[PDB]
């Protein structure tokens, strides 16, 4: 119907340094309706303890959502955000991205 | 557990849940060869009654604590209520919906179509004797509308708890009618050092479930309350 | 376009489980928020009080509390007459704007545009059919509900967002520079390498930045979406696809508000 | 909602031997539970298994399912078939993030085969009084077959086990 999918970009408060504390953010907007299940992947595994913003909606009325993660970065460590909807068959994973 | 209503009266029922969650209760319908479905959806902390898709505005009622005294009241009842009704309710963990005890109810259009049942007790055949020293009593109820019976052998004075089968499910007299009332065929087996025996009652029972007081009445026969009818038998000495 | 609304949020999955959100917001920024447990308007900063007193505040609260229980409940019991369809969202935004009174209210049903409230009552919006209308109809029953709404839009929101603005003016002006950094993205194509400059931690929103060559602008710049992060500030990307030779004396070049005339400028190495 | 669909009216398997009910369903849920049901004869549900879709193939007690998740299918396994696993085995799903009913399918009604063998057919009479006869078949169970006004119930099984099967197929006119 009319159901629109989410756009997920991942990204950090700061640049890459391994050793340092961090944040890192999975951003979801312009979606439709609002069920969705946005975790934060740590070498695949899920991140317990992820906080996230208060639901909202843009001018469109498609809904928003902000989750972040404080992180200390690793030589060998990866890092995703996975996102399921109504609109995914499967789910969507978008991976951080450190060069 | 049995209720037989005639159309447009109304009937209350009770579900018995253990002592669920006393949270929110749904209510099943089942019909044979149909699937269960919700038919409504009480929440006790604000006593709303959400009704199902396509479900008239006061079919139904529910109210009553939630612990065990929960009634579900159905108004202006038709042929097509029939049928057996469940409450469920989710657990704490809301890991398993658990169901509590289910009634049937049974509409017709007539109450002079539900009539008790007439029980006899048949003695073994001779033939049995001597081809396997086991001897069989046969009971049969016929003519009861509806099915809610409950058959059960007492030998001696005592409820038999062994070498007895009954058919779980009646076998209807005439099919082509509605209103058609069934009868139940059981089996029950006794050595020949038992039945041979000529002081040895066998005492087979009906609990029959039809009407009751303030059900009202006008048919010169019987009236078929919901009553015990038994039949009984001794063994032949030869 | 300084613009003060509250943001209503009404989830209905099944019929058993219904989510009702409320909150207030400064624009981009939300500065309220409101809990059911307590039935309480909670300020997310010291100056989210604005200019009201404790006992306008505690009348609000009361009002709000009884908005939010009568339409939750009353949504859920004309849900089967006004053909709404689980499962379903209601949104509702309304507030004021501006200098200025400008004052707006509207609902969505299932993310499309469905009523608004324009003087004293509730327009259904054309496209939206019948349904808008049945559902105009039943808003309009009392008319105590819709004179105090217009109340609401028309006098409580424009003497509110004067004092809240005055009494964030602080926090709303508040200058925090950026940091940059520069990192490799996906191959573009062969021969071909993608740049990108990475820009967070600003306040306020608007901002400038461009991949440059010395002093030449490089129009390939494609600037991203502005992000934010849990603090008030935000995050943006700016990529540069360039063939592998030309990937030279490339730079970014990051000029806000906050820098005060120092752009920040980072040099590409590509050993 | 969603659908839910099992064909088999009737089954049939001998004592120690295993069956698969088998239960396809048609959702729009990512996440979800599939729960089997029984149906005794005294018309009681009771809980047996929950599936989880994001969860392995569930296979707790004498029950195992069959995720063909892919397929939308979730398939109930017996083992060390009994007398008193005789029922109606039902499926249904729910959602699993907002538990709420249970969307049913037709059901499916199990018969279990009974654990020598001596095809015979008696006649008996009435007891209070004349003019009365009925007809009986006992052992049987290997011709599993049973089939006007003739009146005959079908084959027999409750406690009686103490006792041999001696399948009792009754029929009166
Ligand atoms: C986070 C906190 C932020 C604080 C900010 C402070 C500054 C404030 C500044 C600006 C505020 C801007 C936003 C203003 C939003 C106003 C809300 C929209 C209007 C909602 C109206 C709801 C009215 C209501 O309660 N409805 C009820 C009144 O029913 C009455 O029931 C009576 C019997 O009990 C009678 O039957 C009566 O019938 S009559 O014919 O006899 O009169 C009948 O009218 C009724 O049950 C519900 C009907 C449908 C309502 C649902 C649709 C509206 C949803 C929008 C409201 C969400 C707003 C949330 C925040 C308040
Ligand atoms: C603060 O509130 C008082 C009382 O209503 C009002 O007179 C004054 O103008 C308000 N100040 C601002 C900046 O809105």
């Amino acid at each position: 119907g009319i159901q629109r999918t989410p756009k997920i970009q991942v990204y950090s408060r700061h640049p890459a340094e391994n050793g340092k504390s961090n944040f890192l953010n999975c951003y979801v907007s312009g979606f439709h309706p609002s069920d969705i299940e946005v975790d934060l992947l740590k070498n695949g595994e899920r991140i317990e303890k992820v906080e996230h913003s208060d639901l909202s909606f843009s001018k469109d009325w498609s809904f928003y959502l902000l989750y972040y993660t404080e992180f200390t970065p690793t030589e060998k460590d990866e890092y995703a955000c996975r996102v399921n909807h109504v609109t995914l068959s499967q789910p969507k994973i978008v991976k951080w991205d450190r060069d | 557990k049995s209720v037989i209503r005639q159309t447009g009266s109304s009937a209350e029922i009770t579900c018995d849940l253990a002592e669920g969650s006393t949270g929110y209760i749904h209510w099943y319908l089942h019909q044979e060869g149909k699937a269960p479905q919700r038919l409504l959806y009480y929440d006790s902390y604000t006593s709303s009654v959400v009704l199902e898709s396509g479900i008239s505005p006061g079919k139904y009622d529910t109210y009553g604590s939630t612990r065990k005294n929960l009634r579900m009241i159905l108004r202006n009842l038709i042929e097509n209520d029939s049928g057996v009704y469940y409450c469920a309710t989710w657990d704490g963990d809301y890991y398993k919906k658990l169901f509590g005890s289910g009634t049937t109810l049974v509409v017709t259009e007539d109450l002079k179509n539900v009539f008790p049942p007439e029980v006899a007790v048949f003695e073994p055949s001779e033939a049995e004797i001597s081809h396997t020293q086991k001897a069989t009593l046969v009971c049969l109820a016929t003519g009861f509308y509806p099915d809610h019976v409950e058959l059960s052998w007492w030998v001696n004075g005592k409820e038999v708890h062994s070498g007895v089968c009954t058919d779980p499910q009646p076998l209807k007299e005439q099919p082509a009618l509605n209103d058609s009332r069934y009868a139940l065929s059981s089996r029950l087996r006794v050595s020949a050092t038992f039945w041979q025996n000529p002081r040895n009652h066998f005492r087979c029972q009906v609990q029959f479930y039809g009407l009751s007081e303030n059900d009202e009445w006008t048919q010169d026969r019987a009236k078929p309350v919901t009553q015990i009818v038994s039949a009984e038998a001794w063994g032949r000495a030869d | 376009p300084l613009s003060f609304h509250v943001i209503w949020i009404a989830s209905f999955y099944n019929h058993s489980w219904k989510q009702n959100l409320v909150s207030g917001w400064l624009s981009d920024l939300q500065t309220h928020t409101w809990d059911s447990n307590s039935s309480t308007i909670v300020f997310l900063w010291p100056w989210s009080r604005g200019n009201f007193s404790n006992e306008e505040w505690k009348e609000l609260e009361t009002l709000f509390r009884i908005r939010t229980i009568r339409s939750f409940e009353g949504i859920r019991r004309y849900a089967h007459e006004l053909q709404f369809e689980y499962p379903f969202e209601i949104q509702v935004t309304g507030g004021c704007e501006l200098k200025v009174s400008g004052s707006f209210l509207q609902l969505a049903y299932q993310g499309s545009d469905f009523v608004s409230f324009q003087n004293n009552s509730w327009l259904p919006y054309p496209v939206a059919g019948n349904m808008a209308k049945h559902f105009c109809k039943v808003l309009n029953q009392n008319q105590h509900e819709n004179d105090i709404t217009h109340n609401l839009l028309s006098d409580t929101c424009p003497r509110f967002i004067l004092g809240l603005l005055d009494a964030g003016k602080a926090h709303l002006q508040r200058q925090v520079k950026p940091e940059a950094w520069l990192s490799h993205g996906p191959s573009p194509g062969p021969g071909h390498l993608q740049l990108v400059c990475h820009v967070s931690g600003f306040y306020p929103k608007p901002v400038w930045v461009m991949w440059m060559r010395g002093e030449q602008e490089q129009q390939g710049t494609q600037r991203g979406d502005i992000l934010p992060s849990a603090d008030g500030t935000w995050y943006l990307r700016a990529t540069l696809e360039v063939a592998a030779g030309e990937a030279a004396d490339l730079s970014c070049r990051v000029k806000h508000s906050s820098l005060e005339g120092q752009d920040i400028v980072l040099y590409w190495e590509g050993s | 909602a969603q659908k839910v669909t099992q064909a088999q009216s009737s089954v049939s398997m001998p004592v120690r031997k295993a069956v698969t009910l088998n239960c396809l369903y048609e959702t729009s849920w990512w996440s979800y539970y599939i729960f089997w049901y029984k149906q005794l004869p005294s018309k009681e549900m009771i809980f047996l298994i929950r599936q989880g879709s994001d969860e392995q193939n569930a296979k707790s007690g004498r029950y195992s399912v069959n995720f063909k998740k892919a397929a939308k299918s979730v398939a109930l396994t017996i083992s060390a078939l009994q007398l008193e696993d005789s029922a109606k085995y039902f499926c249904a799903l729910g959602e699993l993030r907002w538990p709420d009913k249970l969307i049913f399918g037709k059901g499916t009604r199990v018969t279990v085969e009974p654990n020598n063998p001596d095809p015979a057919v008696y006649q008996l009479r009435d007891s209070k009084s004349s003019d009365k006869s009925v007809c009986l078949f006992t052992d049987f169970d290997s011709q599993t077959n049973v089939s006007s006004d003739v009146y005959i119930t079908d084959k027999c099984v409750d406690m009686r086990s103490m006792d041999f099967k001696s399948n009792s197929a009754v029929a009166w006119s």
